[PDB]
């Protein structure tokens, strides 16, 4: 499967490039990688928002 | 914390663990063992060494304190020799079983507030603070740990006390099984190490089995899931045939020759006495936990019967860590040390207004 | 730098490589008439260019010390240059180093498998052999140029490539099987069991 | 929006001292 | 633009194009027209080729 | 007051001629990171007299002024100027080099003003020493061009193909200096046999004072090089069947 | 609203299903919409006004021609109607009767013939 | 480990400053901030609805191209309800623009010079990036240039 | 308030002068479809698109009747 | 400096009027679409001198920022005007012509602009023949 999900990861970078996503290349294997053992999603869209606040909190 | 710091102590069966809030790992572990003379209530090394003249004993056995003194002399003992530290400067965050009756909650409250005088306290079921850890706030949590052992349902900051399913099959029933069998193949057994060692056998070089029929199937054929074990006491035992069905007995219980219930069917009849309309929200996030997960491989199996116990009208979203063992501790230690949850903390005021019964009210 | 970048620009005699040299000095100095477009505009001041006295410093080493060196001993001259712990002076190496090295890995695509390369000069260690008929090719037709050996292949790493880049064309051209170290294990496996 | 809102209810009695469509 | 310098390199290459079968052609009436037409096909000019194979489709019917 | 501006303008020109000096690759491949770090300062020298710029074109500037400006700065750019003009001194290598910048944290206790600018200094110029570390201590080879790593590579094995040199070793290694050429010895030994090289913690190392994170490392990889080794020994082309015979 | 769940919202009013039954046709309908949105030809009142008359003409209904005037005087007094060419000349071109030339009628002037 | 993929999470997004005291608590962050949603085909197209904000602003067979691939992905659900969160990241040429000067199929279709006026801010985008990227440098010197002793100087403080 | 309920008076109008001009030109929309196509058309809308799309899926309603 | 600038005019005014003679029924056929794409690149010569020139009408542009602008023209342009010299030179026209840029097609392959002008040109060149 980890042929697959590589080239599935991939094709998945280029359409949040030409949209322009906040994410990053870094983030987005970590997430697929999170994702493939299964979890919801919309509670992925809360975590990352206020993680990314809260380190700009130290500096 | 941030204002007056909070500490973490959870008292396992296999071992005591210590430690400060905001501390990823336990400050100090020691095993659990309470003295008495037969030096004196000792928790450590010197009562493993001096067990001559010394009386073993456990503080917690189920999840119900045998012994009300040893509870309190394991307490004193972490708290004055492997903390040492002033409790007034220093709130505690206590341990318990699910569905702990009242009478029990209330006393040990009032054994910590007064024999032992702490500023502020609280007392906090295991298995919700392990789910905390995960993340989630709601969430089904299926705890076999070394002698206590529940599947409790919580949703939302709330458990439904009428589906904690407590369940009877632990680590205190996997060494009974594992000497059971030992001697039913033929095995001498007579003292206190061959059981540790027996123990440590199944820890750390069994075969965690999926199904008794398939794995069964494959040996019969042809004996691939033999291990090898070559020890240096002076003895050669090697069989594969008896190490993956001695983790079996909990897919069929009449493999112990225990009355209670299976695993499967004690996870269908807590999710079938939890709500119909909270099962969907609570199979969005299902939850591993236990500190049976000594040799991995226990971890697929609690996967696949919830795969196979929840409607799947979406793939399975299941939390499957290796932080599976230590759950219940970082949970105390992730929530202790935030300063928003010292507004679910109990202070000494509201002790003294309301008695100490309130424990049972504000945390469950 | 000006001087050196133009006159190796029509120097034909100066590789394939020589020509890619040039080309990340000519992207560099356009930055540097970046910063008098803006300083003109403004128009001692020594805090303003001392900034640029390191750069410059850094540049004139590797275009004066690069002098007379074409092929892998031009990938094996500015391959001098990270093997160094000034880490200033290792990424001004990383614009330069990236272009002078994709020659010369694509000629030993065409030299790990189906390909071949035939120039006036060579950037590349074999000397291929023209107008050889006879059967003495078996190492007697592409002779490993020490001097033209890139820095970051050692003895075994430069010479196991050969053994595997002459036997593909080798298969093709004698044995009538023609076709129209984290690459070069599976290539010497591969070319083995076909050979 | 502005259809939902356009299902409102008006009056029966039209008004003789206002012309425009009174409601 | 530059005096539109840029906007007047589109035409003049057609207009250009339209300006030599608007020479060539001169008493050219019925098949003899379609044959001096069809030496403007033969050119090696893609954008040139396609107009007057679109300009003879017009003019055959 | 020109004689107490002036000391400034020498404790800079003794630090230019280090950075100049301390950019040749014959003079160490360890003290280019303490000479680039060396400009870092002088980068914020140079950030200070171009404020002055300011200042003084719209006449706010004087030498008054001007020496209230640069007095947190004097004793800042004397430091450097100490430790410019006695590495030059002599050639200083590798460990020697870190030994002389791991006693400027230790000639300071009372203020704290140089301990911290040294401790800068001596953390930027363990950077290209540490990537040479995380090579012998988690593989079997040694590769540094420049050779002024503490263990030093013979072309001839045991005790001859790697041995410490005792002039290239650091002051916070010295207790573990042994250990590091033990580690490297024992993986290069398997390296000879086919076998693995590779040790699985093979993450930066990094200094700190006070903590530790490279008096962990070394002994993170003792506790594999050794146990694979031992193993490889005991089980393939056996140690416990050669005793006997013997 | 955004505009792409109101065109959402006419693709569920057509069609019967819901936009889990389909997507094709809900994309189809990005694509065309999508890039030809706000008009860009002509865009008076008078030049749809002339063709719905045209219309019914062609049908010999002299009453509703007349009663159409007076539809048309009704949205000049109010004048609501952000775009009135818009969506007349959508139920022109949807029209069909109750029961050789033609593009020397009226057409919208396409503005090519001015940078827009 | 799924609880170490949040570790790793916020080792990403914690640049340089510590570092090891700071990676502890944003592994609680992480976790705290996961139950705070909790108390207080429809997948392809939360695509077409950003397919349609591309659409407008021109830039048309570039959308075309976002829904072929998305066609091959439904042919992974989960990863795309985290790209829609974001569109836009940004500050706080081509030949085949327009073919009207090469190519082989051209009917003459005079001029517009609406096609000329969105080529003309094709151009004018180019000299307003290399413009601010200088502007970008003379802050850079103008800042220096100009203060006072202590604004964000480590030297001073010693 | 008032006079946007005025404003709902004059809209409320014009939303049924337009059906009777839908039934004598006798399009297939009805007041409900209708209603999403005024909302349309007051953001600006090719009707040289919608007409299209409108023929394509009434004409995918008899197909699939 | 206008000594400097002076290349990329003369390997501009040697690619015009190749592009119109080559152009003819005279010239071929693959050097019909040869020169005809070569305007595709007369495109960005004409660009850049428009876009210049409209910013010096409001004292927006001088000669250090065209000195500044320009220098990968003057690469890309004297690559393009030795390519239109070299197919002149020679009589070639056809199958010689069409070898004459594979020499050059190799002569750049690696400097990877260089390449792509070309890499593009005799893939649109060649297609009658």
């Amino acid at each position: 499967n980890l042929n697959a999900v590589r080239e599935t990861m991939d094709v998945l970078l280029e359409i949040s490039r030409i949209l322009n996503t906040g994410l990053d290349m870094e983030t987005l294997s970590i997430c697929v990688r999170l994702c493939e053992q299964g979890i919801n999603p919309e509670a992925l869209s809360s975590v990352i928002k206020e993680l990314r606040k809260a380190t700009e909190a130290l500096k | 914390d941030d204002d007056i710091a909070a500490l973490v102590v959870d008292n396992g069966s296999g071992m005591c663990k210590a430690g400060f809030a905001g501390d990823d790992a336990p400050r100090a572990v020691f095993p659990s063992i309470v003295g008495r003379p037969r030096k004196d209530s000792y928790v450590g090394d010197e009562a493993q060494s001096k067990r001559g003249i010394l009386t073993l004993k456990y503080p917690i056995e189920h999840g119900i304190v045998t012994n009300w003194d040893d509870m309190e002399k394991i307490w004193h003992h972490t708290f004055y020799n492997e903390l040492r530290v002033a409790p007034e400067e220093h709130p505690v965050l206590l341990t318990e079983a699910p569905l702990n009756p009242k009478a029990n909650r209330e006393k040990m409250t009032q054994i910590m507030f007064e024999t032992f005088n702490t500023p502020a306290m609280y007392v906090a079921i295991q298995a919700v603070l392990s789910l905390y850890a995960s993340g989630r706030t709601t969430g089904i949590v299926m705890d076999s740990g070394d002698g206590v052992t529940h599947t409790v349902p919580i949703y939302e900051g709330y458990a439904l006390p009428h589906a904690i399913l407590r369940l009877d099959l632990a680590g205190r029933d996997l060494t009974d099984y594992l000497m059971k069998i030992l001697t039913e193949r033929g095995y001498s057994f007579t003292t206190t190490a061959e059981r540790e060692i027996v123990r440590d056998i199944k820890e750390k070089l069994c075969y965690v089995a999926l199904d008794f029929e398939q794995e069964m199937a494959t040996a019969a054929s042809s004996s691939s899931l033999e291990k090898s074990y070559e020890l240096p006491d002076g003895q050669v035992i090697t069989i594969g045939n008896e190490r993956f069905r001695c983790p079996e007995a909990l897919f069929q219980p009449s493999f112990l020759g225990m009355e209670s219930c299976g695993i499967h069917e004690t996870t269908f009849n807590s999710i079938m006495k939890c709500d119909v309309d909270i099962r969907k929200d609570l199979y969005a996030n299902t939850v591993l936990s236990g500190g049976t997960t000594m040799y991995p491989g226990i971890a697929d199996r609690m996967q696949k019967e919830i795969t196979a116990l929840a409607p799947s009208t979406m793939k399975i979203k299941i939390i499957a860590p290796p932080e599976r063992k230590y759950s219940v501790w970082i949970g105390g230690s992730i929530l202790a040390s935030l300063s928003t949850f010292q507004q679910m903390w109990i202070s000494k005021q509201e002790y003294d207004e309301s008695g100490p019964s309130i424990v049972h009210r504000k945390c469950f | 730098i000006r001087r050196y970048t133009d006159q190796r620009s029509l120097d034909r005699s100066f590789g394939l490589v020589g020509q890619s040299f040039c080309a990340a000095l000519h992207q560099e100095l356009r930055e540097y008439y970046r910063l008098l477009s803006v300083l003109h505009s403004q128009l001692r001041l020594l805090v303003w260019t001392y900034d640029p006295k390191i750069r410059l410093k850094t540049l004139a080493a590797l275009v004066d010390h690069c002098q007379g060196r074409k092929g892998g001993e031009l990938a094996s001259a500015v391959h001098a240059y990270t093997k160094t712990g000034d880490p200033y002076m290792r990424s001004l190496v990383q614009h330069i180093l990236s272009l002078v090295s994709h020659p010369v890995l694509s000629f030993l695509y065409r030299w790990i498998y189906d390909g071949e390369l035939e120039d006036t000069y060579h950037e590349f260690f074999v000397a291929s052999d023209p107008t050889v008929k006879t059967d003495r090719l078996w190492h007697d037709k592409y002779t490993l140029r020490k001097s033209m050996i890139p820095s970051f292949m050692t003895m075994d790493q430069s010479r196991k490539v050969l053994l595997i880049g002459k036997s593909i064309n080798f298969l093709h051209q004698v044995c009538h099987d023609q076709t129209p170290q984290g690459k070069i294990d599976a290539a010497y496996f591969e070319t083995s069991k076909y050979l | 929006l502005w259809e939902a809102a356009l299902t409102y209810e008006a009056s029966k009695r039209r008004c003789w001292e206002r012309v425009g469509c009174p409601p | 633009l530059r005096r539109l310098l840029v906007w007047t390199y589109d035409p003049k290459i057609r207009l250009k194009t339209l300006a030599a079968l608007v020479d060539h052609c001169q008493g050219r009436k019925g098949g003899e027209l379609a044959s001096a037409v069809h030496a403007y096909t033969k050119t090696g000019d893609p954008y040139m080729r396609s107009l007057v194979q679109h300009i003879l489709s017009l003019v055959s019917h | 007051l020109v004689h107490r501006i002036l000391p400034v303008a020498a404790s800079y020109s003794a630090v230019t001629r280090f950075i100049e000096e301390k950019s040749s690759f014959e003079y160490g491949q360890v003290n280019h990171a303490l000479a680039a770090a060396m400009r870092t300062l002088v980068k914020e020298h140079l950030i200070l007299v171009s404020q002055l710029e300011q200042l003084h074109r719209q006449g706010l500037l004087s030498l008054q002024k001007l020496w209230f400006y640069i007095q947190p700065a004097m004793r800042t750019m004397d430091i450097l100027a100490s430790l410019a003009t006695s590495v030059d001194k002599g050639e200083c290598l590798g460990g020697s080099t870190l030994s002389l910048l791991h006693d400027r944290s230790f000639s300071y206790t009372g203020d704290s003003q140089a301990q911290e600018l040294c401790l800068y200094l001596t953390k930027a110029a363990s950077a290209p020493y540490f990537e040479v570390l995380e090579k012998w201590i988690y593989r079997g080879i040694i590769h540094d061009p420049y050779s002024e790593f503490m263990v030093e590579e013979h072309e001839l094995y045991w005790d001859q193909r790697y041995t410490i040199v005792q002039q290239q070793i650091p002051s916070f290694l010295q207790k573990m200096a042994d250990k590091i050429l033990s580690t490297g010895k024992y993986l290069n030994v398997v390296r000879e046999c086919g076998h693995d090289v590779t040790c699985p913690v093979a993450k930066e190392i990094i200094y700190t004072l006070k903590e530790r994170a490279y008096v962990e490392q070394i002994e993170k990889a003792f506790n594999y090089a050794s146990k694979v080794l031992l193993d490889f020994l005991m089980e393939e082309k056996e140690l416990v069947a050669h005793l006997r015979s013997i | 609203k955004s505009p792409n769940v109101l065109l959402q919202n006419l693709c569920c009013r057509i069609l019967g299903r819901s936009e889990a039954d389909v997507a094709q046709q809900f994309q189809y309908a990005v694509r065309v919409i999508g890039s030809n949105f706000a008009p860009t030809v002509e865009r008076d009142e008078f030049l749809v006004a002339e063709k719905i008359k045209k219309e019914l003409i062609r049908q010999r209904r002299e009453a509703d021609a007349a009663l159409f005037s007076e539809l048309h005087r009704k949205l000049h007094s109010q004048g609501v109607l952000k775009n009135k060419w818009s969506i007349l000349y959508l139920l022109l071109s949807l029209s069909e009767d109750p029961r050789s030339y033609a593009t020397l009628f009226a057409q919208a002037l396409p503005r090519d013939a001015h940078s827009t | 480990s799924i609880t170490q993929l949040f570790d790793d999470l916020c080792e990403a997004l914690l640049p340089a400053a510590n570092r090891k005291r700071a990676k502890r608590s944003l592994k609680k962050v992480a976790y705290n901030a996961l139950f705070t949603n909790l108390f207080q085909l429809p997948a392809r197209n939360k695509i077409l609805m950003l397919s349609f904000d591309l659409r407008v602003g021109g830039l048309g067979p570039k959308a075309d191209r976002l829904e072929e691939l998305v066609e091959e992905l439904e042919a992974v659900g989960s990863v795309l309800d985290l790209l829609v969160q974001l569109a836009g990241s940004g500050p706080p040429r081509d030949y085949f623009l327009n073919n009207k000067h090469v190519g082989r199929n051209v009917p003459y279709s005079g001029y517009d010079c609406d096609d000329l006026s969105v080529f003309e801010m094709d151009v004018q985008s180019l000299i307003s990036r290399e413009e601010c990227l200088c502007h970008s440098m003379i802050q850079e010197t103008l800042q220096v240039m100009e203060a006072a002793p202590g604004t964000g100087l480590p030297t001073v403080g010693l």
